[PDB]
């Protein structure tokens, strides 16, 4: 029945949401860990010119 | 450097100051022959410090205009209409080659674009009628189109035949004796050898019928119609 299903789902967030471990588990280079964007690859493309602010 | 165009600018001063004496003494005999409005072109104008050098075995026609660092090699024709202007840098023509009617040749005036390129014709290059050659090099023993729109940094190598009509692009070479035409410059064919000579051929020709032209060209200047125009 979809009418005992949206009670048992509600019951069942409210539980879960009452125990949350303050400190879960996050992979260091995962987003929240303790090395996310330790070392990032460079930006794929992007070039730096030389000669700027020179004249005639 | 510096110096020398003050002293430019203060003969500017004394030979206008001079002129202009010249003018009240003539102004107060009676005379107002100062008022006319002959045409006061040369063609051989310069700049301050440029003085185009010219070789005394080459012709210039009377209605062309050679402007600036313009330095003109042996036995080279110079036709009517060509405005050779080589002010910011030298613009070579090399010995024996031709400039027809209605040509030119720039050295790209403005320094914004980037770097200026000087001009540099090499020997026996029949540049063909209404030429605008904008700054470009061009090796020797070659053939130009009528009505080509050469551009800069273009480097038009022996024998690379330049069809007419073509508006060959900035910075790209003509391979040796290959056709390029179109627009823009298009691979055609390879130059053949009937073709070869014929350039040779060409240039010979139109030096020798410049060199009549400058023979007669030279003439005195038959004051019977100098005497026309003033009784009128
Ligand atoms: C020593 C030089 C004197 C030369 C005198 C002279 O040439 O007068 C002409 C000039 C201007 O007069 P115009 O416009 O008719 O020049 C007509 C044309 N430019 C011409 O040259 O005729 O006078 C002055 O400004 C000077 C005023 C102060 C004068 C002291």
């Amino acid at each position: 029945d979809v009418d005992r299903i949206d009670k048992l789902i509600a019951h069942g967030e409210a539980e879960y949401n009452k125990w949350r471990h303050p400190d879960p588990y996050i992979v260091p280079w995962a987003p929240g860990g303790s090395k996310f964007c330790r070392n990032p690859t460079p930006p794929a493309g992007i070039e730096i010119v030389y000669n700027y602010g020179l004249e005639d | 450097g510096t110096l020398g165009r003050a002293f430019y600018s203060v003969g500017f001063w004394i030979r206008e100051t001079g002129q202009a004496l010249d003018r009240l003494g003539c102004r107060l005999q009676g005379k107002n022959y100062f008022r006319e409005q002959l045409s006061r072109h040369r063609t051989l104008m310069n700049v301050f410090d440029k003085a185009p050098i010219v070789d005394k075995e080459a012709f210039v026609a009377p209605s062309a205009s050679v402007i600036g660092d313009v330095h003109i090699g042996r036995g080279s024709s110079i036709w009517y209409g060509c405005v050779l202007r080589g002010d910011v840098n030298t613009v070579s023509v090399g010995s024996g080659t031709n400039i027809q009617d209605n040509s030119l040749v720039h050295v790209a005036k403005s320094n914004l674009s980037g770097k200026v390129h000087p001009t540099i014709i090499g020997d026996n290059v029949t540049i063909g009628h209404s030429a605008v050659l904008h700054g470009c090099t061009v090796e020797d023993e070659t053939f130009i189109g009528m009505g080509a729109t050469l551009l800069d940094g273009v480097v038009v190598e022996k024998h690379g035949m330049v069809a007419a009509g073509a508006l060959v692009r900035q910075n790209t070479r003509i391979p040796s004796g290959e056709v390029w035409g179109g627009n823009p410059a298009r691979f055609l064919r390879k130059l053949t050898d009937e073709e070869i000579a014929f350039i040779s051929q060409s240039a010979t020709n139109y030096s020798n019928l410049a060199q009549a032209h400058a023979a007669e060209n030279a003439k005195p200047l038959n004051v019977i119609e100098f005497e026309k125009v003033l009784r009128k």
